[PDB]
């Protein structure tokens, strides 16, 4: 069984072989990138144990093929004809500088998926330093949560998840959205005996499980202890609520 | 790419002569002075006088041009130890960091018309120690050359055949015409 | 001693030379950390410029051996390869993006990188074991969800 | 603002500023066998340019030129000034022209005009037609429309040519970045090679127009003029311009002279040199028009009225127009390397010298802006 | 001249407004006129009874090393190293 | 005539000329005759149908192309 | 910390002071005979400026170990130009006569190349 993309591309002892993390699942998982005579091969995992565990989801592994294609080589500016040409890079830094100049005060900026912390943090110093308070992230989340870690984050350890005894899913799909915690609650569910409720549509999540429904009202039941998977939440050794 | 010509077509084309710049030139001076280069290059082609210089195990082919097999001097090649009484140097070996300003001073000091020819793949592009810290990468990035023999040790048949083609390089080599035409 | 011929210039040197000789056979105290950046030969800029990792390189993860992964090793950072335009090959001006260096523990590949006065940093420390048990009756079990299903 | 036309990967720029890389420029470098063009080669080399080299005459003169280039950076071209065609397969995927074509005497095949006047329209017009983006054809420091002559009958027929040459090409190619260098000094020059040789001196005597007191020279050194041209060439501001191309101080041609032979060790005591005027001398002029005459090539030590009218005219600046600090490049004074460059050109360089035999000998005078409105007056 | 446009077997072609055009004004390029794929596909595919065969490259120790291919799946089933196609009625 | 050189030997006649076998093309049954085997050519360097090195490869990474 | 080792050429700082001396005045005998019989572009007082810029790189050494290695290493070019047993060259080489210079600040590094 061979991957068909790096279909007889290169070859081992040729590979140059660079630890990297992967960026397009939020597991973050320890990579290593095969790189030969300036060129991108293959993705292949890196053993963390806390991470991803010598396991790597298809989308992480078969996109080296999207840093072939589509990519931006040179500097564009929108030309007032209409269209957007290929400049040099220091006639399209003194455009956007003229434009910046042109704005006077109403600046503001957005941040992606792709980018990371080096370049959130040079782009707020930037804006910070022109006089606009504004930036922006892409995915949304709640009001007020920003100052408290564990608002947004991930609090039970990736590696702890397979010491989990009980887990609520409220409105999530761990099979897609982060297949490594997938296999985390797939080895729970193996050896640790782990019951799993849902919250939300029918999804399949590669073992057994109860879906509750799809409102939000029954949200409240869990937390009110009226609903038997409260008591199964109580009475478990290690519960933990996933949220989306 | 072109191949050799089939017999029939080769019986079809006339001889080649030996002259490369044609028969006539529709001028009394263009032929002249064609036939006063072609006297010279006759002169020049005739006797090269290669250089002792001898850098590394390629060198000991040279004296297999030099061994009876192969004679040099029936071609009228013949070496001589000072490079002022030499046309070409032949770069055969290893051309390290120390022998940079010696091969760029004998280059040099040897007059001109000057052909040099690069025997030998540490000659060409380093060869074998192209990858180490102390070994020039080629001889062509100090010194120019003309033709380049391609073995790492050559046969001196191969040897001989740049030898021979460096003879057909001075023999199609223009000066007087090109005075003419400058 | 031996009452044989003395060595002469031992016997006829002068007294500034005899503490000369004794001075340069004793031992001296210097401080451990010591910098030698300008006797190793490496240009400046190279020196200020350059990040050194230091490393346990990685297991392939289509192969079960664990023998290459049994080092530690410095490895300098990745600069710029390009293509060169006569032919098409990987030119780069990076003498030491070639280099990885085999050591034993990371102490003495940071005391080797603060000897050479490379800026040092540490990818990763060394790997804990978990202990797993691992045994055939788990395959086959009673009211248990680990029941294989496959053979 | 600045469009960038080729918009493919592997004409970028890329690499380091070493040789084996690529620095987005392909130069066409005309006129690279000459003494400006094997500095402009080597200047362009260091940076990894790829350079076509179309040659007139004969290989061995350009195989010297593979040594200041990479592997496949350099592309020589067989083409002539009254073939527009080996012209058209020169610069067809050329982003950069340099035009170094000129002579300094008159020949059976070209004269003036068809060497700086037509051969200059020939190649900028085929370089418009190519779409090549710059060009940067050079000029002489002294033109202008009528030049007066000073010493000879038909002499600045040569000045008249390029400055015909330098407005008729800013006719065809639009933006092209002339360049005006006065008298130039290097290894394998005419200014210090023409002052060495034996032919210019007469029995050990230097005669000189006006003993070399009225005429004011700012030469330039060539290395500075071949990184004024690597400038203009990166720099895309340049095209249209006229950059005066003089060195750092002025100076008059009786203390040039007297220095230059106060560096060849060759004193007023044991050389016997003395400096004399010119104009009195019917002998000199006479035997430069022979040199000029019997010589089927180059005159021996460059010596013809054309090189006479050239050393006897004044280097006048304009102003307004910038000079080479406008291009970023630095100067060099003449004290850093005309001592080294003077060095082959020392009398008596058999006697092996201990360290005070020789005394170094003093700088030269620099005139100043109300020296020389004295002395012209 | 028509070989600097000539497309070669893997693919490549210099553009119009490429730069490495230029390097062939004085020598010419190298394009190989037998492609791989054209007379390997010129050879019919080679009927057979069993249910494997084996191929060596039609030399014996000159060719390939020996290989065994399945024939119970239907279609035309190609040899990895010399190309040749084996069928099964 | 004076350009006579050893690149003009084909290769049937190459090794009976280099005394690496004995039979000469006559008579050696052996030497294979394929549809695509080329004549041989002589060494062209010096002439303007020359050999000169290119990337084999295409281009792998591909630019945006805005429209 | 602490370290016993046998020493090279000296046993305390000043010795080793001295001998870095010592090779300033060498190399400023030595100097005038490079300039004169060498060959090189350089005038005397730029070679002297030089050699005040090779000492002013290393001025900021404080091991004796260390020091006594770059003054082992100054006496061996000391003596390769001596002996003239060099070209014109590698005398130069320390002038880097043929590096274009690079600039520092972050806007020209940005717009000519990732180094
Ligand atoms: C007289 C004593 C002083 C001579 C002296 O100092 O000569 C310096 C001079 C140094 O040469 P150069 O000026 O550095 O090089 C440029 C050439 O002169 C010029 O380079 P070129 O290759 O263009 O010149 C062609 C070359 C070659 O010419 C030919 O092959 C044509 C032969 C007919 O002819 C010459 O160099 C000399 C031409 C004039 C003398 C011959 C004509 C006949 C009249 C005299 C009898 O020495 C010679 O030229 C030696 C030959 C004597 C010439 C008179
Ligand atoms: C009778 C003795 C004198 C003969 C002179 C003959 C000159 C013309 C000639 O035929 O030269 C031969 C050769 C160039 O002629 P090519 O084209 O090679 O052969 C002619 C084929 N029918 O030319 C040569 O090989 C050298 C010619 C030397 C000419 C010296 C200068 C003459 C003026
Ligand atoms: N002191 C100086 O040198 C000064 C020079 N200039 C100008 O600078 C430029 C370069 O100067 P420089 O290097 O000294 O001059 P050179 O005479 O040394 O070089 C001129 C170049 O042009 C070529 N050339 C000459 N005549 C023709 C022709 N008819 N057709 C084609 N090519 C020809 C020569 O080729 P080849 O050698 O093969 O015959 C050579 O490569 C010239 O335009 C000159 O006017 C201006 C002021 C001072
Ligand atoms: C003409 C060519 C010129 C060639 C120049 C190159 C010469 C070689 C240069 C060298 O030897 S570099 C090594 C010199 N050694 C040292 O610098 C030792 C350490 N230096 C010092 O400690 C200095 O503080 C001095 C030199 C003691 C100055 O301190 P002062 O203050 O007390
Ligand atoms: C061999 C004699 C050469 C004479 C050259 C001219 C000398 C002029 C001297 C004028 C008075 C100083
Ligand atoms: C060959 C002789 C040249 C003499 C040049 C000097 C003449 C000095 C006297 C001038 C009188 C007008
Ligand atoms: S090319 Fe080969 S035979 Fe010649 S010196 Fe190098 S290693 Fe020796
Ligand atoms: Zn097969």
């Amino acid at each position: 069984l061979t991957n068909k993309p790096y279909s007889f591309v290169a070859r081992p002892w040729e590979i140059r072989k660079v630890s990297s993390i992967d960026v397009l699942d939020a597991v973050g998982s320890n990579i290593v990138v095969s790189t030969r005579t300036n060129e991108v091969l293959r993705i292949l995992p890196r053993e963390n144990e806390d991470v991803n565990e010598e396991w790597l989801a298809d989308k992480s592994r078969f996109a080296c093929d999207g840093l072939k294609r589509q990519r931006l080589v040179a500097p564009m500016v929108r030309m007032p004809n209409g269209e957007l040409q290929a400049v040099e890079w220091e006639g399209a830094l003194i455009a956007v500088a003229k434009a910046i100049k042109a704005a006077g005060g109403q600046i503001a900026g957005i941040s992606g998926q792709l980018a990371d912390l080096e370049a959130q943090v040079a782009l707020k110093d930037l804006l910070n330093r022109l006089g606009s308070e504004v930036v922006a992230t892409e995915q949304g989340f709640i009001a007020g949560g920003t100052d408290n870690r564990a608002n947004y984050l991930l609090n039970s350890t990736i590696a702890g998840l397979e010491e989990a005894d009980a887990v609520l899913l409220v409105g999530t799909n761990p099979r897609y959205e982060a297949p490594l915690v997938n296999t985390r609650l797939r080895k729970a569910y193996v050896h640790n005996e782990l019951q799993i409720a849902s919250i939300g549509p029918k999804i399949d999540l590669s073992y057994d499980h109860e879906n509750l429904g799809a409102d939000a009202a029954l949200v409240k039941d869990v937390c009110s202890g009226a609903h038997a998977f409260s008591k199964v939440l109580e009475g478990a050794k290690k519960p933990a609520i996933i949220i989306g | 790419q072109q191949t050799l010509p089939v017999a029939e077509v080769a019986q079809n084309l006339p001889k080649k002569g030996y002259s490369p710049f044609g028969t006539k030139q529709s001028s009394v001076a263009e032929w002249s002075l064609a036939r006063l280069d072609d006297l010279l290059n006759w002169g020049r082609k005739g006797s090269i006088w290669p250089l002792t210089f001898g850098l590394a195990c390629c060198a000991v082919e040279m004296m297999h041009i030099a061994a009876p097999r192969y004679d040099m001097d029936r071609y009228g090649v013949v070496f001589r130890a000072s490079p002022r009484q030499a046309d070409v140097i032949i770069v055969a070996g290893t051309l390290t960091n120390k022998m940079a300003p010696a091969l760029r001073k004998v280059y040099d000091q040897m007059p001109e018309p000057r052909w040099v020819i690069s025997m030998g793949s540490c000659a060409n592009g380093g060869g074998y120690y192209h990858y180490s810290y102390s070994v020039v990468r080629g001889c062509d990035r100090i010194i120019p050359v003309d033709i380049y023999v391609p073995g790492c040790p050559p046969t001196a048949e191969a040897l001989m055949y740049g030898v021979l083609q460096l003879q057909k390089k001075v023999k199609r080599m223009k000066t007087l015409q090109m005075w003419y035409r400058k | 001693t031996d009452g044989g011929p003395l060595d002469p210039k031992t016997a006829l040197a002068r007294p500034e030379e005899l503490e000369q000789r004794n001075k340069l056979s004793g031992k001296i105290t210097v401080p451990t950390a010591v910098n030698l950046s300008p006797i190793s030969g490496v240009p400046e800029e190279h020196i200020r410029e350059r990040r050194v990792r230091i490393h346990i390189p990685p297991k392939n993860a289509m192969q079960s051996g664990t023998d290459n992964v049994n080092t530690w090793q410095i490895e300098f950072d990745n600069r710029e390869r390009w293509e060169n335009p006569l032919m098409g090959w990987a030119s780069s001006g990076d003498p030491l993006s070639n280099m990885n260096v085999q050591f034993g523990s990371p102490e003495e590949a940071i005391t080797f990188c603060e000897r050479n006065g490379w800026r040092w940093y540490v990818d990763g420390a060394a790997k804990p074991k978990k202990e797993r048990v691992k045994n055939y009756g788990i395959n086959f079990a009673w009211n248990k969800r680990t029941r294989v299903s496959t053979k | 603002p600045r469009p960038l036309k080729t918009t493919n990967p592997a004409a970028m720029k890329r690499g380091t500023g070493g040789r084996s890389s690529f620095n987005g420029i392909v130069a066409t470098v005309f006129g690279a066998t000459g003494f400006v063009g094997r500095y402009v080669c080597n200047k362009l080399g260091k940076s990894g340019t790829q350079m076509i080299l179309p040659y007139r005459g004969d290989d061995s003169d350009v195989i010297r030129l593979k040594v200041t280039g990479d592997l496949g950076q350099v592309l020589f071209h067989f083409y002539n000034l009254e073939d527009p065609a080996s012209i058209r397969d020169a610069v067809k995927h050329s982003n950069v022209v340099i035009n170094l074509v000129g002579r300094d005497f008159e020949t059976k095949n070209f004269k003036f005009k068809d060497v700086h006047v037509n051969g200059a329209e020939r190649i900028a017009r085929i370089a418009r037609e190519a779409g090549v983006e710059r060009l940067i054809h050079l000029s002489s420091l002294n033109v202008e429309a009528n030049p007066k002559d000073l010493y000879v009958k038909g002499g600045s027929e040569w000045l008249k040519s390029k400055y015909e040459g330098e407005l008729r090409v800013r006719d065809a190619f639009p933006n092209a970045t002339i360049i005006r260098p006065a008298d130039i000094y290097g290894s394998e020059d005419r200014f210090l090679r023409y002052y060495a040789h034996i032919w210019r001196r007469q029995f050990r005597s230097m005669p000189l127009w006006h003993k070399g007191e009225k005429t004011v020279k700012q030469p330039v050194y060539v290395s500075d003029v071949a990184q004024a041209i690597i400038n203009a060439a990166k720099d895309p501001d340049s095209a249209g311009r006229i950059y005066q191309a003089v060195g750092p101080k002025r100076y008059q041609l009786s203390e040039l002279v007297d220095w230059f032979h106060r560096l060849m060790r060759k004193d007023q005591k044991r050389w016997g040199y003395m400096r004399y005027d010119m104009r009195w001398d019917p002998t000199f002029l006479l035997k430069a028009k022979l040199n000029s005459f019997i010589c089927p090539g180059t005159p021996i030590g460059g010596l013809h009225p054309a090189r006479i009218e050239r050393e006897a005219v004044t280097d006048k600046v304009l102003t307004g127009v910038p000079t080479l600090e406008d291009l970023g490049v630095t100067l060099t004074t003449m004290e850093q390397q005309v001592p080294w460059e003077l060095r082959p050109y020392r009398a008596a360089l058999y006697y092996d010298a201990e360290l005070g035999e020789f005394e170094t000998p003093s700088p030269p005078k620099c005139i100043e802006a109300r020296d020389e409105l004295r002395l012209f007056a | 001249r028509g070989d600097i446009e000539k497309v070669t077997h893997t693919g490549q072609v210099f553009d119009k407004e490429d730069y490495r055009n230029a390097r062939f004004v004085n020598a010419k390029r190298y394009v190989n006129e037998n492609w791989g794929i054209k007379l390997i596909e010129e050879v019919p595919p080679k009927e057979c009874t069993e249910r494997v065969v084996f191929c060596d490259g039609g030399d014996g120790p000159l060719g390939h090393p020996k290989v065994y291919i399945n024939l119970d799946k239907p279609g035309n089933h190609i040899c990895g190293y010399c190309g040749l196609r084996f069928v099964k009625k | 005539n004076m350009d006579y050189d050893g690149s003009m030997i084909p290769a049937e006649w190459y090794g009976w000329m280099h005394y690496k076998t004995d039979l000469p093309p006559i008579r050696d049954g052996c030497r294979p005759k394929y549809k695509w085997i080329a004549d041989h050519s002589e060494n062209l360097s010096g002439t303007k149908e020359a050999y000169y090195p290119y990337s084999t490869t295409p281009n792998k990474v591909e630019a945006w192309e805005p429209k | 910390a602490v370290q016993q080792v046998r020493p090279i050429l000296s046993v305390d700082r000043e010795e080793a002071r001295k001998r870095a001396l010592n090779l300033y005045k060498a190399w400023y005998r030595q100097i005038p005979y490079i300039v004169m019989d060498y060959d090189i572009p350089m005038t005397v007082e730029q070679c002297r400026d030089k050699l005040r810029e090779e000492f002013v790189k290393h001025r900021n050494v404080t091991d004796i170990r260390v020091i006594d290695m770059l003054v082992i290493k100054g006496q061996m070019e000391l003596k390769e130009s001596v002996e003239i047993w060099k070209q014109k060259g590698h005398i130069m080489r320390y002038w880097k006569e043929s590096q274009d210079p690079k600039p520092t600040d972050f806007l020209s590094k940005f717009i000519q190349g990732v180094n």
